[PDB]
């Protein structure tokens, strides 16, 4: 019902500093919609499930992305444009410390422990299934889809990396960090937004409105 | 136009 | 290092609906530095990481208690003063959102899985050994701490409802709604006290300066 | 003294 090996072929599938960012997140929300629809049994959920799950999840799920694909650069992010974002161009345009938290609390903790593409594939499965999300017109549905992909990613964890009981409740421990980073950003967002300082492309302004 | 102190202010 | 039975032990130890709110939450303050002082190894941290810690934690260590101890309750809260605060005086009071969120994704979630104090205790020990807290002179220890509440709370898990294998996922996968509903709660308090609408005791006034 | 409408107005 839930194979890890999907999830991964779903990471592999879909491979001013604030204007390059908001760019990028426009970009890559087309690119989530890709994602989301190899994640198992994702298409089959209702169209306003679907909607609802991308509205709740979409900041935590590209976070969780551009995070990872960071772990290979020092004291900075790699946009899906290919530029990147210097700790000190971050803290120059005045997003520092969310660029700070961003370092502290997931790159360095993926790169520490080695995080790999099924493990970060799982992670923003469970995300994406998220089954407090309003208004879905079946949450127990949602749920046990999270189950599944935690179920799955435990087993991956078990056996991949049979050294480490740990490994998985430490992959879970990073989903408290993506949440209010979330938030913050989403707050960073509506801000420029609201000043209107900086461009924002038509997804990503759908995806605030 | 002054983005940086706009930003720094509005944070919390 | 890190009995379960020693956390239980200190979850038992310590055993205008928004004034009696912030009076409630000024009150277990001082119950919750207690309850931390008898959480293993937490009292031979070094005082400033003890005070970050706490500083980092409490909003989140109050909700998971006051949504727990709500657990046979129908549509309310109960206060640790022996208030009970009903959905219509949160809603009637403008605090229904913030309060649907606790019933929803914490309140319920407990009861609906059967969420025992030993589980809480480590949930609520998890918290409080948060790695992620900003100045920690040393975060390696409180990540140690951490694995070792989260290596018993499996443990005890695997051992007391072997029927259920999802269970210690379960059980972390309500932190990511914990960190959300904690930082919604911080919001609503500074808006009290900015306007300055509401009486805020001394203690719940320094945790928020 | 308008507290409701001051909580409500103030939340996102
Ligand atoms: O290239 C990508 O895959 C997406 C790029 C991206 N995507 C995002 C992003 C984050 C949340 C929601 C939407 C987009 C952000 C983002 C990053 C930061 C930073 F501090 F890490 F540098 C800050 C911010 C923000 F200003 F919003 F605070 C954004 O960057
Ligand atoms: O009795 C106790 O153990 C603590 C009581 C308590 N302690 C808290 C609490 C929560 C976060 C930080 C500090 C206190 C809150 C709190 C609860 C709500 C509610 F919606 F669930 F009703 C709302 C709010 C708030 F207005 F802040 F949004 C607070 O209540």
């Amino acid at each position: 019902d839930m194979p890890v090996e999907r999830i991964l072929e779903a990471e592999l599938a879909v491979e001013d500093p604030v204007t390059n960012i908001c760019q990028a997140a426009d970009k890559q929300l087309f690119t989530l919609v890709e994602w989301a629809k190899r994640i198992p049994h994702f298409s089959e959920l209702p169209l306003d499930d679907q909607v609802i799950l991308l509205r709740a999840g979409w900041n935590e799920l590209l976070i969780a992305s551009f995070s990872h694909r960071s772990i290979a650069v020092k004291d900075g992010i790699l946009l899906a444009t290919g530029l990147h974002v210097h700790r000190n161009s971050a803290h120059s345009a005045g997003v520092g410390a969310i660029f700070d938290r961003v370092l502290t609390e997931l790159v360095s903790k993926m790169r520490d422990m080695q995080m790999d593409k099924t493990e970060l594939g799982c992670l923003r499965a469970i995300v994406l299934f998220n089954p407090d999300s309003k208004g879905l017109s079946n949450p127990a549905e949602v749920e046990a889809l999270r189950e599944k992909v935690y179920a799955s990613l435990e087993a991956y964890c078990k056996h991949k990396y049979p050294e480490q009981p740990g490994r998985f409740a430490k992959l879970l421990l990073r989903l408290p960090a993506l949440r209010s980073i979330g938030l913050k950003c989403l707050e960073h967002l509506f801000f420029f937004k609201l000043i209107g300082d900086t461009p924002i492309d038509t997804f990503l302004m759908e995806m605030l409105e | 136009k002054h983005k940086i102190l706009h930003r720094l202010l509005q944070d919390s």
